[PDB]
């Protein structure tokens, strides 16, 4: 029970530790996402004199 | 114009070797540059700044 | 043309309102990230202050 | 955890640049439609003004 | 009228499009997320299953 | 070894009680950065584009 | 209609097309991560199974 | 004012250069909260929490 | 002329942190409200909804 | 079990690296769109003898 019960927090531990480098990868690829809504911007330059 | 206000940069602290175990209660953090929100504070501007 | 000086007065008119617009679009923009995202940012950031 | 996370980097930011490229891709896209467009309306407007 | 009309609002509707493509990446950003989620709990499983 | 991880097992029922509420502000978070992606289109578009 | 307008937000539909299929390859990479993992946690696994 | 339909078809002009620095100037800030909140602050927040 | 120093120096300390061998540190995760940044959050709705 | 902690910081590092990047192809693109957006007003000076 050393050993279970340390594995029974690491477990849990390496599933969060996981998925926060998880949180952190889809953070560093939204911010390709929202690089995709800059460029939507960056193209909006286009059109024509108005009246 | 000056950058680093008082010439501030993380200059290395390192201490005597202390070896403590730490047993590592996590703050997880969710704002792990929450980010997608602060382009989206941007965002909350650029639908000001359409309206306008 | 005093006709056609005044659509490019109209024209020099929606500048006027694109500009009052995008004033207030810049500004939303620089600070929606500081609003929204400026309370749950916030909280993100206590749970790691929690967390230690 | 080194892996999924260096590789789900990788091939995101592999992305993210075609993606904002992509975007500058369909602002370019217009710009030769908006050329086309300019130089037949504002491009009659043209005998009053002209193009590219 | 000075002011053409409907001119306006498809240029309004054409960067109001603009702008919901940026959404519509906005909200790309929470599905890449979605699946990194998948991935950093796959990989956590996995870890604490090679734990066990 | 074991007392020390079996209290780090109640550690982990804080630590996941802590965790769900900062994967609540971070779920808020997304919900506030989904309307700043909506305010952001809104504010780019509204000038008239390139005229 | 003296200059087309509407071809321009046909432009940011086809934008908004590549940039949300752009995001669904991201998306199966994503997925792919996931699934290099599990094999890459289950060949970790292996080598502690021949321990055990 | 065949010069004042003039100097303002020229301002109109110079106001599209204004609509484009406005609207790049939107997105120029966006991209500033993009980089500061994607990448680094939601990476700097989690790779901390993962570290606990 | 506005010559102001708006820039502050936020004052850091860092003196050489001795043997923290005592281990009387209770943990504390207390964050984060922070309830005026969704008051920001609202006043940039609100400033929204006054520009429209 | 410290290389599992030490590669995720240098994965998130190494992403932080591409993420900086795609903040300066954000920075990039919109000095080209600036410079192509000043390729299209040769033609707006052109269309109504204007922006230069």
């Amino acid at each position: 029970d050393v050993d279970n019960a340390s594995l029974a927090r690491l477990d849990l531990e390496r599933k969060v530790e996981s998925l926060q480098e998880e949180i952190a990868f889809l953070k560093k690829l939204h911010e390709e996402e929202i690089q995709e809504l800059q460029a939507q911007i960056q193209e909006q330059h286009v059109q024509i004199d108005v009246d | 114009y000056a950058s680093s206000p008082g010439g501030v940069y993380a200059t290395r602290s390192s201490a005597v070797r202390l070896r403590s175990s730490v047993p590592g209660v996590r703050l997880l953090q969710d704002s792990v540059d929450f980010s997608l929100a602060d382009a989206i504070n941007t965002e909350f501007k650029n639908t000001r700044t359409n309206e306008k | 043309v005093e006709l056609q000086e005044l659509n490019d007065r109209f024209a020099n008119y929606i500048d006027k309102v694109r500009f009052l617009e995008q004033q207030n679009k810049i500004l939303l923009a620089e600070l929606e990230q500081l609003k929204g995202q400026g309370k749950s940012r916030l909280g993100d950031l206590y749970e790691e202050e929690m967390r230690e | 955890r080194l892996q999924d996370e260096i590789q789900n980097m990788k091939e995101e930011m592999a992305r993210h640049l075609r993606e904002y490229q992509d975007l500058l891709n369909v602002k370019m896209a217009l710009d030769i439609e908006i050329a086309t467009y300019r130089k037949l309306l504002e491009g009659e407007e043209s005998r009053i003004s002209l193009p590219l | 009228v000075s002011k053409p009309d409907l001119t306006a609002a498809l240029r309004d509707v054409r960067q109001q499009y603009e702008s919901v493509a940026a959404k519509n990446l906005q909200e790309a950003e929470e599905w890449y997320k979605s699946k990194f989620a998948d991935l950093s709990e796959a990989a956590n499983r996995n870890n604490d299953a090679l734990r066990q």
